Formats: structure tokens, C-alpha cells, sequence
């Protein structure tokens, strides 16, 4: 379980948990087509640019610890 | 108990992926596209230039990547599919069976669009020796592809290429000349960024272009090369290598493109050219959205499209084995595409990311003209500039109608027809539209010409019997008839025809070349040799009805007096020596056409005011003698004898139509109600055979197909008359007149589908309401990152003023061309700017035509998200239009300055909006609903009861215990259902005594609701942002006085496409209620209740069997797919069940015999659902 990214333990901070679920969420946006469609419709941006911003968000989705 | 049954009616039309190649194994090139949940194989014809859908298959999974490859010496391209399964699948299309054969399927991970499980990215070696499937992070796998002695493709074991804490922007196979396979990818390591509380490690962390090599001799993968990039890139391009061109990749980046082959190749960059005088905010960057690649034995080039839809032709100059410069050139402009395919024989396929798709023909390669050609070696510091021009290198050859994205939908009978239409608000920005959907036969409008007065009839007459095409079109009005010669210019004629001033009852070609006109005052015969024989009506009578033929003319006069004329072989007409009277007056007649061998038809159908039809012989043995009569449930309106056997068709005054069999006597019959309109009958030529066209509220077509009849309606408006047509312009069409309009139509397509008529809009629509009196539409069109027309005008003017400032005096001329021309925003894209800017417009549009009745351009930073039309209890019967608007909405991070609620008077029975007042509010109100003479408005998490005041909307009640945010609200006569954005539905009661909104129920699960509908007083059906659908029900014995009721969920089902409209409605007259939903990918589905538990067990066992004998194509588990977020509860997948007809015959025999049935029985029981709830046009 330690080798599986996203797994947690007792000494897991809240920042680690929410950066894990943030990256998971962004990857799911990349995956499910109609989700990326809804997002690309909300903010008037093409699918490519929305995926690009979602990839730039992967470095630090929330902020430094 | 409530068990449901899902079925798709219009499959998803938007395209997520598109590849091209010789998938059929021939010289023909096909295009495999992924619509998300559906894999589709299309074949564009190099002759007619149309795209035909060869195959369409539901994969019951999420397609995330699509690639095609070919082994060395191969003649047929395979299909690698990266899905949401933990499996990779290689497929091969089979033309003899028209199905994708799953050649290979290898498992490696868990299901779902996971973060570290491969499937998102897919890149193949350009020689076909290896394929690489990779996730967004960490894990990367490579399979080796090699065929055996039987020439069948074989796969190897997976080779690991993992790299912890690494993100992959894109993967691309590098074209090496049969060297070790190379996979280049963009990576980004976040291990440093995750351990730096200052955030400085986040910055300066640039992505690395890394080259992975597959050591075929050592059978392992090593991170061979890696170099950081200057700025972040979005995707790569395979540069052809080996014998054709130099190896390498093209990294696309914000405002730049970089050829960066590894070794001693220096990095070559070129800035992205920008359009001259961009109305966009200059602070915004510019990237490419997609790229196509064409490889020739001679040359090669690329096509890269920008965010504005600018297609550039990128060429590389080369010396020795190294590249010298990147030569870009402005090719053309098309809508923003998700994929492009450059096929041989000069064709470009443009699958737009939203809206309709396009197929162009390449006329010129883009060179030999005098347009500027940019190079990387050109010095500048400032970017290149070019002029966007109309299409001059491409020509639009075909356009595929795509409904994606569907944002609102109302299924109602706004038109005069009987079957309800689907009024769909859908589109993308400027290319948005309101499209009306009728399920029937596609009608190709060949011509339309408006007619004066009210025409009542029309016929089409040849000049000679041997003429392959008609010669005249005759139109009968109230006091006149008009003749048109269908020559090259379809012009009005007068001399060749004679006819008369009076109305005409019939026009036919009697002789080989003789014309016969029947009018109420008599009969005119016109010989080819211009000699006219005139027949006056005996006495003061007039001709009521008529029935003509190739050699017979029967007329019915007032008092029901029949007069019979027969033509002798010499050519003249001879009146019979007897006139028969009927029991009552005659209202309609029909006379079958003469067979080619015989010289006269025998049977004559006559309809009477007696509400009876009678068959009368016309042979001289028993001329004008009764043969067989028959009573009818109502007075007849039209009759038509037709062959396929002999059938008499009877259309009554009410909407009923009857088919009867007859020969010496009338036989048994079958009937159906079409009603609302009197049924008329016309002879039409369809597919080289005789078919009958019956006209009521809709125009239905009855035609025999392999001794099996069909009665399919036309996806078209009401029509008043019609006759068969045939010219060189339209070899087999129909001339039809409607109220004050003449139309030349054609029925090219034989299959019945959802056909559309599109009304363009300006901005992206959010919602539209139905005005009960006017039957018109009030649509709100809101768009992010947008200028309003006024603001766009000021920035264009201001840009001209800045433009004049340069010393130069051609600035005024450049400003003449620049100001004069506002480029069409539909094709060249709409100017976009600002992260906080918006653009919203209210529109009053008539759904019958395409005209906009009223237009209300809102302010610059105002964004409307809700709208409603209702009355108020304090005022009279005056209609008011409330529009919820938001002020300075900034999303990511969410921050709102304010909100407004406009109130409008809607005067002139729903044709103009008059400003009343504009009530401000603190948070955005995204929900407005009429409720008990007042209006419920949801501002933020606060649900307020609002009443109308003469100055502003007075707040009468408020409830603020709502969790997060109000997305929608619908109310039954007493209760209030609100849709929390994240916390499912909530159940609120309004106490009338104190104006108090008491929350009396909520949901046990959180649901990201998108839309919903109240199925009854207790249950609600809701959609999901993640593409789910549920039905939640209150406990049976409940009252709104109690509190904290947990609403139980009685239905869960993952559709796989995000649903944005649920509506309980009946699709056809006589059918049952179905729950029709629309989706964001341009698809229409239905949920259908079961009538008995026996059917539930039956279809359930069908589901279980097909889950194992016909597993989903891309390795996904069907039960897990439909249980994506919530386990399935009381839904049967009918899309999987209907694949029973696609299985092998032995599997059909096994599954059927396990149910103690036969395959045809199972198929018929599956068709029964569509017959009861959807569209079935079989006519016994």
C-alpha cells in the first residue's frame, strides 16, 4: 500500500490528503470527456487550454505546506 | 417497486478522437472516431464527398486515447484503444462481417480514469514494433508487437517504464529508421515542489522533454535522454524520420513551436503568428489545439490549428541530416477542432471540439500564392502578423450535424403537428443554436418559391409519355390556376398551356401527348396539335370531384351524378351512354392506373356523404355497376387505389386512415389514427416503386419494402397539397404547397432519424422557457471571457484611435478596411478577453420560424443564469419575464461582486420586452421559479420567497439553512424541491400563515446535481455532473410538518454522459409516458418503466447473459461501468440488450434457449419497448 500513490497513514497531514484528492480530481477531469466539456463550456476556453491549466495545477494545486 | 429500462435514441454526436488509415485493408482510407462512450468507423467518399457511418459500437467505457498502427509490410491498420479499464485492447475491423474483432486485450491495472493507472496516453512506434500506454503520473508500460507465421498480430509482456513523482503532459512516438523504438514525452517532477514551504520550488520547475528507448536486443526500457524546456508545452508532433525527413519531435508551446531533435541537432524555435489587430486582450497567450500530419514519398508537412481556429501549414527545410528552419504559413481558418485528419486524394476532416463537424476538399496545397511565409531564422523582437481571410485553400464538401453540447431541452408540440418536437438549446459560443428535432424522414428542400394568395392544389404533368422528366407544374388557387414550365429557369408560362381563369380540379396527361384539365365548369382537352375540345357542365350543375387516368376520366357532379369518359386509340374522348346517380353526394374518388399491357382499369372508388365508399366497375360488360360498398366510421376525405396485390387507401375527415384489400370485392382492412387534420392521399414515386403519401397534421409515407409495409412520417412541417415530381434537377422528388408557399422537396434518405432545423444564436444559451399564450421562447445567452457588442465596438474604435497615433497617412485607409469589416464570428471565432468579463443577451424568438422577436443586450460584466415567465397574484393577467443576473462573476477562484434580477413586461402577446425594474441582490441568483402567485428566487445558499413591487421585488421570505449553493429549483403545487450544487436535493415546505420556509427533508448522499424533474408528489429524478441519473423518493407516510426526513434512493444508474435535461413526456400519440433525457455530448436517451415483474426478470436475465457472452469491447466490466459512482439499482441497460442482434448466431441460440425462447422472439420483445415508448413505423 505504501507504493500506491494517494495512500495515507496516521501521520498524514490535511494538506497531503487534499493535494492527493485535488490531483485525483484533476486527472478525473482529464479522463471523463463530458466533465471536461462542462468545464470548457463554463469558462469560455477550448478543451486543450482547459487541460493545459489542469496540468499546470498539478505542480501545487493548493499551496506550500 | 419501480424498475427502469434505459435506451438510446440519438447516439452521442460530439467527437473526442479521430484517426485515419486503411482499416478496411484496401486502398480506401477510413476514419475511426471516438465519441467518448461509442467507437465509430466512418468512410468519406472521394466521389460524392460525403461521410457515411460504416459502423457504430457501444464500448460501455470511457475512451481516453485512440491510436492506429501497422506492422512492417502490412496492408491493414489496427486500432489500439486506451480506455478507463485497466486493460489495453488492439482491434481489427472486418469488412466481411462489419465488426471490430478484439485481437488482443492485456490487463495491467484497475478500472476508472485513475491518476497512476495507464490509459490516458497512448503512443505507438511509427514502424509498428511497439506500443506505449501511460498514465498521467508515474506508471508507463510498453508492449512489443510482432506477428507470427500466420501473419496474425501478437503482443508481448509489458515492460515497465515507471518514474515516481513524474507528470506526463503528452507522449509521442519518435520516427526512427528501424532503430530502437523511441518514445518522447513531456515530464514534470513535483518532488521538490512538494517539499518547500516557500513555494519557490513550484516556480522555476520547468518540464523536461525526455526520450525513452526500448532496447529490443536487451528487452528493457531506459530513460535514455532528458532535457528541460524553456516554457511549458501542451503537445508534441511526430516528425517523420528514417528515409523520409529527419527524425525528431515538434514541441508546441504557448506562443512558440520548437523542433528539438536530440543529438547534435540545435533547438529551432519559431513564434506563433498572431492575427493583425487582435481584438483579444494582449495579455492572453496563444497555443495550438490540435495538429494533423501528412507524409508523402516526396515531401511532408503539418497542419497546426490555434485557439482562434487558425490552421497553419508548417514545413521544415532540411540540409544533410539536420533541420535548418521551421517554415510556417497561414493555411486557412475552421472552427476549433479536437482532431484533424489529412487523407489522400485531397480531403481534410475537421472534427470540431463542439458543434457540427466538417469535411473539406484540399484545392491548393497553400503555396504558389503571394501570402507571407514565416521562417524561424527571421529576426524579430514583436511577433509575426497576418490577415485572416475567407476560405481560399479549402472547400466545404460535407457537414455532419452534431448536437453537442446540449444545454437545455423542451419536448413539446409548439408546431401544428401531433407528435411533439424536441426544442433543443445547444451549441458553443457564437456557433450556438436552437435546433428543432423531428424524428422522421429527412427532407431535402430542392427549391422554395412563395406564392401569392392561398393556393389549394398542385399537379405535375409530362409533355409525352416517353419523357423521362416532367414538363409542367400547375397550381390551383381560389379563383385562378397558374402554369409553370420546369425548364432551365422554372419560369411562368402562359401560351403553351391553355387551361383557364377558373380553379382546376385536375391536370393529367391523358393521351400519349394530350393534356386534360378538369375544372368545376367543365373539362378542357388540349391535343399536342393545338386543338382544344371543350366540355361544358350539363345544366346549372358544376363538377364537384374527379378521378383521372392514362386513358379514363370520371367526374362527379352536384347531386352525385357520375359522368364517364374513355379515350379511344384514335385519341378523342367518348362519353358513356349513361349517367349514374349515387345515394348521396360524392366527396372523393380514385381510379387505379392502367397496367402497361391492358387498355383500361376496372375498379373505381367513390366516397359519399353517406360516409361509405363504393367500388364500381368500368369494364363495358358491367359499366357503372355496383360491385361492393362499405361503411366508414366518418365521412371520407380522400381515396387512393395502389398496387402493393391491390390496396384501397381511405383517408377520412377525422384523422383516421385505412388500408383495405380488394379485387372483385373489398376484403379485410387495418386502420390507424394519424388525428387533428383531415387525411389527404397522393401518389408518389419512391425507389422506383409506387408509394402513397398521406397528409394530416404530419406528412406520412406508406411504402412496401420486401412485402413488408412501412408508414414513416416526414420530419417536416404541415403541408396542404403535393404531387410526384421528376426533373433533371431532382430525378425523383415531390412538389408540395403549404399555406402561401410552394416547395420542391426530395426524400433521399430512407432511414428515419432525428432530423433538425437550426436557428443560430449569438452566445451560449443557458435556459429557455415556454410562453403559454404566445408559444414563443425567452432564451438567456451567457458567455464567459466575452465582450458585449457595445464593448467590442468601443475597443475597436479605441484601437483605431491608438492605430492612428503612429506617424505614418495610410492609417485612415487601414482604419477604413479595419472598421468597415467586422469578421463573421461564427467561423473566424468570437473575440474573447478578460478573466472577469462576460456577455449576456435576452432573446424572444418564435419557434415556428427562425425570427427573433425581441433582443435585449445586457451590460458588459452582467451574466444571466436563470429566467422564467409567469404571472403574479397581485397583478392581472400580465406576463412578466424575470431574469437572474450576476455582476462581476469570477470563477477559479469563485468570487462574485453582486447580482441582479431584471423584470420585464412582455407586451404585444410575447413579442417585445419592456423594462420594468432591476432589483439588485448580493449573491448570484441562479434559480427562479413561479410559486403560488409569487416567485421563488435562490440567491446563493438563500432560498427566498419574492413578491412584485412597483419599484423593486420585495423579499417576503428567506431560508438560509441550505448547505452550499442553489443550482435549480422546481415546485409542485405545494412543496419546494431545491437542487444544492453539491448536497443533492432538499425538500422545503412553505407555511402560508407566517411566510416560513421549513426544511422537512434532505438526501442521505451528496449529489452534484445538474438538473431534475418531479415524477410525482413524492419522487424526484435527478441528473449528475459526473453523468449519473437517480430517482429519490420520500417515505410513503410523511407530512411536511415533521423534520429531518431522510429521502431514500430508489434508483441509481451511471449513463456515462453528463445529463442536462430530464423530462417526463410522451414521444408519440397513443404511446406511454417515458423519461426522456438529453446529454452534454449531443445524445438523446430515454428511461422506460416496466409493466410487470415477468418482463423485469426477462430483460434482467438478458443483461446477465450478454454481460458474459458479449463483454464490452474495451475490456470494461459492464456492471462496474454502470456502477461507476453508485451501484446500479433497478435499471436494465437496453443498449447492451439490443446488442443481442449483433452476437453470433450460436450465441443467440444459446442465450435464447436459456430463456426458453428463440432469437427472433427475443428481438421482437426488444423491439416492443421502442414500439410502446419510442418510434416504430412498421405497418404490418
Amino acid at each position: 500500500q505504501s507504493k500506491y500513490i494517494g495512500t495515507g497513514h496516521a501521520d498524514t497531514t490535511k494538506w497531503e490528503w487534499l493535494v492527493n484528492q485535488h490531483r485525483d480530481s484533476y486527472c478525473s477531469y482529464m479522463g471523463h470527456f463530458d466533465l471536461l466539456n462542462y468545464f470548457a463550456i463554463a469558462e469560455n476556453e477550448s478543451k486543450a487550454r482547459v487541460r493545459f491549466n489542469l496540468m499546470e495545477k498539478m505542480l501545487q494545486p493548493c499551496g506550500p505546506p | 417497486d419501480m424498475f427502469l429500462y434505459n435506451l438510446t435514441l440519438q447516439r452521442a454526436t460530439g467527437i473526442s478522437f479521430a484517426i485515419h488509415g486503411n482499416f478496411s485493408g484496401t486502398k480506401q482510407q477510413e476514419i475511426v472516431v471516438s465519441r467518448g462512450k461509442i467507437l465509430e468507423l466512418l468512410r468519406p467518399d472521394p466521389n460524392t464527398g460525403k461521410v457515411h457511418t460504416l459502423l457504430t459500437v457501444e464500448v460501455f467505457g470511457v475512451i481516453r486515447s485512440l491510436m492506429a498502427f501497422r506492422l512492417t509490410g502490412g496492408t491493414k491498420d489496427y486500432i489500439v484503444v486506451g480506455s478507463d479499464s485497466g486493460r489495453i485492447v488492439i482491434l481489427e475491423y472486418q469488412p466481411s462481417k462489419n465488426m471490430f474483432e478484439k485481437i488482443h486485450q492485456e490487463t495491467f491495472g484497475k478500472s476508472g480514469c485513475r491518476r497512476i493507472v495507464p490509459g490516458q496516453f497512448l503512443a505507438v512506434d511509427p514502424k509498428g514494433r511497439a506500443v506505449m500506454i501511460s498514465a498521467i503520473e508515474k506508471q508507463k508500460l510498453v508492449y512489443i508487437l510482432n506477428r507470427d507465421a500466420a501473419a496474425r498480430l501478437t503482443i508481448s509482456s509489458p515492460l515497465e517504464a515507471h518514474k515516481a513523482n513524474t507528470l506526463v503532459y503528452h507522449v509521442v512516438g519518435v520516427d526512427v529508421g528501424f532503430e530502437n523504438p523511441m518514445f518522447a514525452c513531456l515530464e514534470m517532477d513535483y518532488e521538490e515542489a512538494d517539499n518547500d514551504p516557500t513555494g519557490e520550488a513550484a516556480a522555476n520547475t520547468q518540464q523536461t522533454l525526455t526520450f525513452y528507448e526500448l532496447d529490443l536486443g536487451l528487452n528493457h526500457v531506459v530513460r535514455k535522454y532528458s532535457e528541460p524546456l524553456e516554457e511549458h508545452g501542451n503537445f508534441l508532433i511526430t516528425v517523420p524520420g528514417g528515409s523520409d525527413g529527419p527524425s525528431g519531435v515538434l514541441i508546441c508551446s504557448e506562443n512558440y513551436i520548437t523542433y528539438k531533435n536530440f543529438g547534435d541537432q540545435p533547438d529551432i524555435r519559431c513564434p506563433i503568428p498572431r492575427r493583425r489587430n487582435d481584438l483579444d486582450d494582449p495579455e492572453r497567450g496563444m497555443i495550438f489545439v490540435c495538429s494533423a500530419t501528412h507524409k508523402t514519398k516526396s515531401m511532408f508537412f503539418f497542419l497546426a490549428q490555434t485557439e482562434q481556429g487558425d490552421i497553419f501549414k508548417i514545413t521544415l527545410e532540411t540540409d544533410e541530416d539536420m533541420v535548418t528552419e521551421i517554415r510556417l504559413k497561414y493555411f486557412d481558418t475552421v472552427p476549433v477542432a479536437a482532431a484533424m485528419c489529412v487523407l489522400k486524394t485531397g480531403f481534410l476532416f475537421v472534427a470540431s471540439e463542439f458543434g457540427n463537424h466538417y469535411l473539406y476538399q484540399i484545392a491548393h496545397l497553400g503555396d504558389d500564392d503571394e501570402e507571407p511565409e514565416f521562417s524561424s531564422a527571421m529576426p524579430l523582437e514583436d511577433t509575426f502578423f497576418f490577415q485572416p481571410r475567407p476560405l481560399k485553400n479549402l472547400v466545404l464538401v460535407d457537414e455532419l450535424d452534431s448536437l453537442s453540447p446540449i444545454l437545455f431541452c423542451q419536448i413539446a408540440d409548439l408546431a401544428n403537428e401531433d407528435t411533439p418536437q424536441l426544442y433543443v438549446a445547444c451549441g458553443r459560443g457564437p456557433r450556438s443554436s436552437l435546433r428543432v428535432l423531428r424524428h422522421g424522414l429527412e427532407v431535402s428542400e430542392m427549391a422554395v418559391s412563395e406564392l401569392p394568395g392561398n393556393p389549394n392544389a398542385v399537379w405535375t404533368v409530362r409533355r409525352h409519355i416517353e419523357d423521362e422528366f416532367d414538363a409542367y407544374i400547375i397550381v390551383s388557387f381560389v379563383n385562378a390556376t397558374l402554369v409553370l414550365s420546369i425548364g432551365e429557369t422554372v419560369e411562368e408560362v402562359t401560351d403553351s398551356g391553355f387551361l383557364g381563369t377558373t380553379p382546376t380540379l385536375s391536370c393529367s396527361l391523358l393521351g400519349d401527348d394530350a393534356l386534360v384539365q378538369v375544372y368545376p365548369d367543365g373539362i378542357r382537352h388540349i391535343r399536342a396539335d393545338k386543338r382544344v375540345n371543350e366540355w361544358k357542365t350539363p345544366g346549372k350543375k358544376t363538377i364537384v370531384k374527379c378521378a383521372v387516368n392514362q386513358r379514363q376520366v370520371v367526374i362527379a357532379l352536384t347531386g352525385g351524378e357520375l359522368v364517364y369518359f374513355e379515350m379511344d386509340p384514335s385519341g378523342q374522348l367518348n362519353e358513356y351512354t349513361e349517367r349514374k346517380e349515387m345515394s348521396a353526394d360524392v366527396v372523393c374518388m380514385s381510379l387505379a392506373n392502367v397496367p402497361p399491357g391492358e387498355q383500361r382499369s376496372r375498379f373505381l372508388a367513390v366516397g359519399l356523404v353517406d360516409n361509405t365508399v363504393r367500388i364500381i366497375s368500368l369494364d363495358p360488360s358491367d359499366c357503372l355497376q355496383p360491385l361492393s360498398m362499405q361503411a366508414l366510421p366518418a365521412q371520407p376525405e380522400s381515396l387512393c387505389i395502389v398496387e402493393m396485390f391491390l390496396y384501397l387507401n381511405i383517408g377520412l375527415q377525422n384523422g383516421v386512415l385505412l388500408r383495405t384489400v380488394l379485387d372483385p370485392v373489398t376484403g379485410d382492412l387495418s386502420d390507424t389514427r394519424t388525428g387533428s387534420r383531415p387525411v389527404k392521399l397522393f401518389r408518389v414515386r419512391m425507389q422506383g416503386q409506387e408509394a402513397v403519401l398521406a397528409m394530416s397534421s404530419r406528412s406520412w409515407l406508406s411504402y412496401s419494402y420486401q412485402s413488408r409495409f412501412h408508414l414513416t412520417p416526414l420530419s417536416y412541417e404541415t403541408l396542404e397539397f403535393a404531387s410526384g415530381f421528376a426533373s433533371e434537377q431532382c430525378p425523383e422528388g415531390i412538389v408540395a404547397i403549404s399555406t402561401n408557399t410552394l416547395r420542391i422537396l426530395a426524400l433521399e434518405k430512407l432511414g428515419a432519424v432525428f432530423n433538425q432545423v437550426a436557428f443560430p444564436l449569438q452566445y451560449t444559451p443557458r435556459k429557455f422557457v415556454i410562453h403559454p399564450e404566445s408559444n414563443n421562447l425567452i432564451i438567456i445567452e451567457t458567455d464567459h471571457n466575452a465582450y458585449t457588442e457595445a464593448t467590442k465596438a468601443q475597443r475597436k474604435q479605441q484601437m483605431a484611435e491608438e492605430m492612428v497615433e503612429a506617424a505614418g497617412e495610410l492609417a485612415a485607409e487601414m482604419a477604413a478596411a479595419f472598421l468597415n469589416e467586422n469578421l463573421p464570428e461564427s467561423i473566424f471565432g468570437a473575440p474573447k478577453a478578460g478573466n472577469g468579463q462576460w456577455a449576456s443577451v435576452i432573446r424572444v424568438m418564435n419557434p415556428i420560424q427562425g425570427n427573433t422577436l425581441d433582443l435585449v443586450q445586457l451590460e458588459q460584466n452582467e451574466a444571466a443564469f436563470s429566467v422564467a415567465v409567469c404571472r403574479f397574484s397581485n397583478t392581472g393577467e400580465d406576463w412578466y419575464v424575470l431574469v437572474g443576473v450576476a455582476k462581476d462573476l469570477i470563477l477559479n477562484p469563485r468570487s462574485v461582486a453582486g447580482g441582479f434580477v431584471y423584470t420585464y413586461k412582455l407586451v404585444n402577446n410575447g413579442e417585445k420586452l419592456e423594462f420594468l425594474h432591476k432589483t439588485p441582490v448580493e449573491e448570484v441568483p441562479a434559480a427562479i421559479a413561479p410559486f403560488q402567485g409569487r416567485v421563488l428566487i435562490g440567491v446563493g445558499k438563500l432560498l427566498r420567497v419574492y413578491d412584485l413591487g412597483k419599484k423593486k421585488l420585495l423579499r417576503k421570505c428567506e431560508n438560509k439553512h441550505i448547505a452550499n449553493y442553489i443550482s435549480g429549483i422546481q415546485t409542485i403545487g405545494h412543496r419546494v424541491i431545491v437542487s444544492d450544487v453539491q448536497e443533492s436535493f432538499i425538500w422545503v415546505r412553505y407555511k402560508r400563515n407566517e411566510n416560513q420556509l421549513i426544511i422537512f427533508a434532505d438526501d442521505t448522499y451528496p449529489r452534484w446535481v445538474t438538473t431534475a424533474s418531479l415524477l410525482d408528489y413524492d419522487t424526484v429524478a435527478g441528473a449528475d455532473k459526473f453523468g449519473n441519473i437517480c430517482v429519490v423518493r420520500l417515505p410513503p407516510n410523511t407530512n411536511d410538518e415533521v423534520d429531518s426526513q431522510k429521502a431514500e434512493v430508489i434508483m441509481n444508474y451511471h449513463v456515462g454522459e453528463t445529463v442536462l435535461s430530464l423530462q417526463k413526456t410522451t414521444l408519440i400519440p397513443g404511446g406511454s409516458e417515458s423519461l426522456v433525457y438529453t446529454t452534454l455530448s449531443g445524445g438523446i436517451g430515454i428511461l422506460v418503466p416496466f409493466t410487470s415483474h415477468e418482463d423485469h426478470d426477462f430483460f434482467q436475465h438478458v443483461e446477465m447473459h450478454l454481460r458474459s457472452e458479449h463483454p464490452p469491447l474495451c475490456g470494461r466490466d459492464h456492471l462496474s461501468f454502470r456502477s461507476y459512482y453508485f451501484p446500479v439499482k433497478n435499471v436494465i441497460d437496453g443498449d447492451l440488450c439490443e446488442q443481442f442482434n449483433s452476437m453470433e448466431p450460436n450465441k443467440q441460440k444459446n442465450v435464447s434457449e436459456e430463456l426458453d425462447r428463440t432469437p427472433p422472439e427475443v428481438s421482437k420483445k426488444l423491439e416492443d419497448i421502442r414500439t410502446r415508448y419510442a418510434f416504430d413505423y412498421k405497418d404490418d
